[PDB]
């Protein structure tokens, strides 16, 4: 069996410092080259470091060179990286990849085997506590057709949040929108769901929201105005 | 023994014109050539191409030696070929006129067997070495010879018949035959077709092979000289170079080009198994060489460049020393090549311009009625058709004798250097 | 720097069509080209490893093929595992390694025009301090849309933020939310407030509107 | 100004089959989208079909699905509406129009003079 685990990662401040271990298991780090590869939100992958440990050589992209360092030790049979000055364009997730030695097939098999991925948030932030605010549906119009109604989960710290419809009953028509970061380092999140319109359904509305990091378990309950 | 068309059937009094004369030297020329081009083959052999070659001139020589003294002897007496020995009357004709046609066959057919040998080991090379052997192609000219023999052999049987062609020496194919019977114009018919496909046949097979060499001298360039040349530019660019950043940007341009020569194939042994000894010697070559690239590239990432220079010059070093000897085999395995596709075209083209005339002497002359003068109109054009018909067998070694000497060799490899 | 640029960005297609990307270097890499695929979520596999080699256990209906500094990723036949992101990469060296934009399939179906719906700010909101009018659009396909936000005959380009839904289970089709924030300086000096919404598969924008 | 040519259409037997096409007068189509309506008599347009750019697809409506088929010669610089197996409901005033954007954003705004197509 062939493995690569990595650990290390968390939320840590503008400036701060980060050391990710890649601890490699049913083969030996001496035979391999280690590399190390990221991923922002939304976008695509991209490529930062290189240690060989035969050789001692080490190589650094150019947005990466002169804050990280990479390592290794056999005895124990890790790599590391130490990650130094960090900004807020370094959130992302990272992977370790191996690559085998010249000559022959290891060579021209590039990255056949990757690891697991660890998350780095680099936020001033420190954690708040969701406020809910309902989306009052309009007055009674398309009567024969159907109304929409929602509520806001707005200005929360760090992700994520939960939110759920009458305590999990209604599950169909509703569109729970992926987190948005504001200017201000907060976050929101809308959720709505679409009814036929006789009476509003005759019934009340109550939205559900929870926030393990604060421990928090406000309720909303919306009306038609 | 009484006709319009060819008068000089029983005419036993020839004219005393310059035929002797353009005979004898005729002759003598086609003899000295002969000779002069079997000593100078009779040393280098003690290829299936040069000993095809061989046994046609070898056969030419022959027919030569053994169709000119009867003419000699029928001249020498100053009257005709139609008798002179009571005992042989008008043997001596069908004698002439089946060695004539027999040796003309039997030519041709060694011709097109050499063209399609050429063709087939240029194109074909598993069935190249599959199937023939030199002790099976050196029988071909028997059995050509023993086919020539049995086709010539037909006018005997009653199919066709031959006529004696003025002034009292030539004996050839009834062509005409008055408009008349079926048979003579068949047997014309079939000779002159036989010839016309014979001839395409050699063409297309001249064809074939020119555009499989051409393919085989363009994948052998793109695959190994382009690449060859990369190298060597970018290796002069580091030995002028002076940062550190150019010196990686030349090394990646090298890796590039050595991983796609590495990938390329000589013209020899495109036959054999990626496992043969030579092609792993080819391999274990580039591997060396791409080791010393990873290397260079190594030591220029840390800011120092000297070293890096260093290990340039030892990758001069070792491509010397692995890398040439396949480059010149190449090369010189294509010049040979181009060499013996050059004397099968330019023996192709004499046999067809030669060949044409009496192919068309025979096809106008048989869809058609009695028409013009026959005095003139007929005897110089049917004297025209036999003379182009017997210039093949003199000029044959000569233009081979010219292209093999040493001294025109190397003036054709100079002009041949020149473009 | 070896750019490499991919082709196309947003494929649509469905169960069994053949599917083509092409990917284009800038300089000759030789043969050493790789594709990988990732799902939301997880790490990249590899596929192909030298610009035509299968690696060992992926299927075989994915083919790859260089021409020169061309290369092509083709799919032969499809089926429902293979809506993912797919991603191009040149190896020549250690040091030197770069990676394509990637290239989304989606599943195709037929159009559907958006509806639209709008809500007011709550009193809840009111009392704290703040305003945040909202838009959705609810069920359209294609991907594309545009909202407009206007008020009182002037175009507002201040804070308006927009999220987006990922294709449904069911219908697969998009949800779409813009939400508008002002504070009570600028929400109280204003009079009508509209959503405008255009589309492919509406031959008129459709509107929305409330008055305070 | 930018002006759209439709060609086509005329009284057809039920269950039979036609073909129209667009005229791309003025500006030219360049790199945009063809967009095919409807026109009921007793109803407001409704969308018919798309084509978009070279590499991209097309795309149909419910109803119109399985029967027409749109495409596009960039030579002659015009588009082509077939139909099949056609219906008493088919029967309308089919107009052309152009978006006038390259990111797929639908403003259809040179609408074309319109051609009646009659059914039975």
């Amino acid at each position: 069996e062939v493995q690569l685990v990595e650990s290390g990662g968390g939320l840590v401040q503008p400036g701060g410092s980060l050391r990710l271990s890649c601890a490699a298991s049913g083969f030996n780090v001496v035979d391999f080259s280690l590399h190390w590869v990221r991923q922002a939100p939304g976008k695509g992958l991209e490529w930062v470091a290189y240690i060989s440990s035969s050789s001692g050589s080490t190589s650094y992209a150019d947005s990466v060179k002169g804050r990280f360092t990479i390592s290794a030790d056999t005895s124990k049979n890790t790599a590391y990286l130490q990650m130094n000055s960090l900004r807020a364009e370094d959130t992302a997730v990272y992977y370790c990849a191996r690559w085998g030695y010249w000559p022959g097939e290891p060579w021209w098999k590039a990255f056949d085997y990757w690891g697991q991925g660890t998350l780095v948030t680099v936020s001033s932030a420190s954690t708040k506590g969701p406020s809910v605010f309902p989306l009052a549906p309009s007055s009674k119009s398309t009567s024969g057709g159907t109304a929409a109604l929602g509520c806001l989960v707005k200005d929360y710290f760090p992700e994520p949040v939960t939110v759920s419809w009458n305590s999990g009953a209604l599950t169909s028509g509703v569109h729970t929108f992926p987190a948005v970061l504001q200017s201000s380092g907060l976050y929101s999140l809308s959720s709505v769901v679409t009814v036929p319109s006789s009476s509003l359904g005759t019934q009340t509305y109550i939205c559900n929201v929870n926030h393990k990091p604060s421990n928090t378990k406000v309720d909303k309950k919306v009306e038609p105005k | 023994m009484k006709s319009p068309f060819y008068r000089c059937q029983n005419t036993t009094s020839v004219e005393k014109g310059n035929s002797a004369v353009m005979g004898g030297v005729l002759f003598s020329t086609g003899l000295l050539g002969n000779l002069l081009a079997l000593g100078l083959l009779a040393r280098s052999g003690l290829s299936v191409f040069y000993m095809l070659v061989c046994g046609l001139t070898v056969t030419d020589l022959l027919g030569k030696c053994l169709l000119s003294p009867v003419v000699l002897a029928a001249y020498a007496q100053n009257r005709s070929l139609r008798v002179l020995a009571p005992a042989l009357d008008n043997s001596l004709c069908q004698a002439f006129a089946f060695f004539m046609s027999f040796f003309g066959l039997s030519s041709t057919l060694q011709l097109l067997a050499m063209a399609l040998e050429r063709w087939l080991s240029l194109g074909h090379p598993f069935f190249y070495r599959r199937h023939i052997t030199l002790r099976l192609g050196a029988l071909v000219a028997p059995v050509v010879s023993a086919f020539s023999l049995a086709f010539c052999a037909l006018p005997f049987m009653g199919f066709g018949k031959f006529v004696q062609y003025c002034p009292g020496t030539w004996c050839f194919i009834q062509m005409v035959h008055e408009e008349g019977s079926l048979s003579v114009l068949g047997y014309s018919v079939l000779y002159s077709s036989l010839m016309a496909l014979l001839v395409l046949a050699t063409v297309l097979c001249n064809l074939g092979a020119m555009r499989n060499l051409y393919a085989m001298h363009r994948r052998l360039q793109a695959d190994l000289e382009d690449n060859w040349e990369t190298l060597n530019d970018n290796l002069k660019v580091i030995e002028k170079a002076d940062n550190a950043a150019q010196v990686k940007d030349a090394l990646t341009k090298m890796r590039a080009a050595a991983l796609d020569a590495q990938k390329a194939t000589p013209p020899k042994l495109e036959d054999k198994s990626p496992d043969s000894p030579e092609m792993k010697d080819f391999r274990h070559g580039f591997d060396i060489l791409v080791g010393q690239i990873d290397d260079a590239l190594k030591l220029a990432n840390e800011g120092k460049v000297k070293e890096a220079q260093a290990a340039a010059e030892q990758l001069k070093t070792t491509r010397n020393a692995y890398i040439q000897k396949y480059l010149e085999r190449a090369r010189s395995t294509l010049l040979e090549e181009l060499d013996a596709l050059l004397l099968l075209a330019l023996m192709t083209v004499l046999f067809t311009m030669c060949s044409l005339p009496v192919i068309y002497r025979a096809y106008y002359g048989a869809f058609k009625d009695v028409k013009e003068k026959n005095r003139t109109s007929e005897e110089a054009e049917d004297l025209r058709a036999l003379r182009f018909l017997s210039v093949i067998s003199i000029v044959n070694p000569w233009i081979f004798i010219i292209f093999r000497s040493p001294v025109f060799r190397i003036f054709f490899h100079k002009i041949f250097i020149r473009p | 720097d070896i750019q490499m640029t991919q082709s196309p960005s947003s494929l649509s297609a469905s169960v069994g069509d053949r599917v083509t990307i092409t990917c284009r270097a800038s300089q000759s890499v030789s043969s050493a080209v790789a594709w990988y695929q990732q799902k939301p979520g997880k790490a990249p596999k590899l596929l192909i490893y030298s610009a035509s080699s299968l690696y060992s256990g992926v299927p075989s209906r994915f083919s790859g093929s260089r021409s020169g500094t061309d290369f092509t990723l083709t799919i032969s036949s499809l089926q429902p595992e293979d809506f993912a992101t797919y991603y191009c990469q040149q190896y020549l060296y250690y040091s030197l390694v770069t990676f394509g934009q990637g290239t989304k399939v989606e599943i195709k179906r037929t159009v559907a025009a958006p509806s639209v719906f709008i809500f007011p700010p709550s009193d809840s909101q009111l009392k704290s301090g703040t305003a945040s009018v909202v838009c959705l659009l609810n069920n359209f396909y294609p991907r594309e849309a545009k909202v407009q936000w206007k008020v009182d005959n002037a175009l507002q380009s201040g804070n308006s933020q927009e999220s987006v839904t990922e294709q449904d289970s069911k219908d697969s089709t998009y949800s779409l939310s813009s939400t508008l924030t002002l504070s009570k300086a600028d929400y109280e000096k204003h009079k009508v407030y509209a959503c405008e919404v255009t589309h492919q598969g509406l031959s008129s924008p459709v509107t929305k509107s409330f008055n305070r | 100004q930018v002006q759209l040519q439709e060609s086509g259409g005329g009284l057809v037997q039920p269950g039979g089959s036609l073909r129209l096409s667009c005229a791309a007068s003025g500006r030219t189509i360049s790199r945009y989208a063809m967009s095919w309506f409807r026109q009921a008599p007793g109803k407001e347009r409704e969308f018919v079909a798309v084509a978009r750019r070279s590499g991209d697809g097309a795309f149909y409506a419910d109803s119109v699905q399985g029967r027409f088929t749109v495409s596009r010669d960039d030579a002659k610089n015009t588009v082509y509406l077939q139909m099949n197996s056609l219906k008493p409901e088919d029967t309308a005033v089919y107009y052309c129009a152009i978006d006038s954007d390259t990111f797929y954003s639908g403003s259809y705004d040179y609408w074309g003079q319109g051609t009646q197509v009659t059914v039975s």
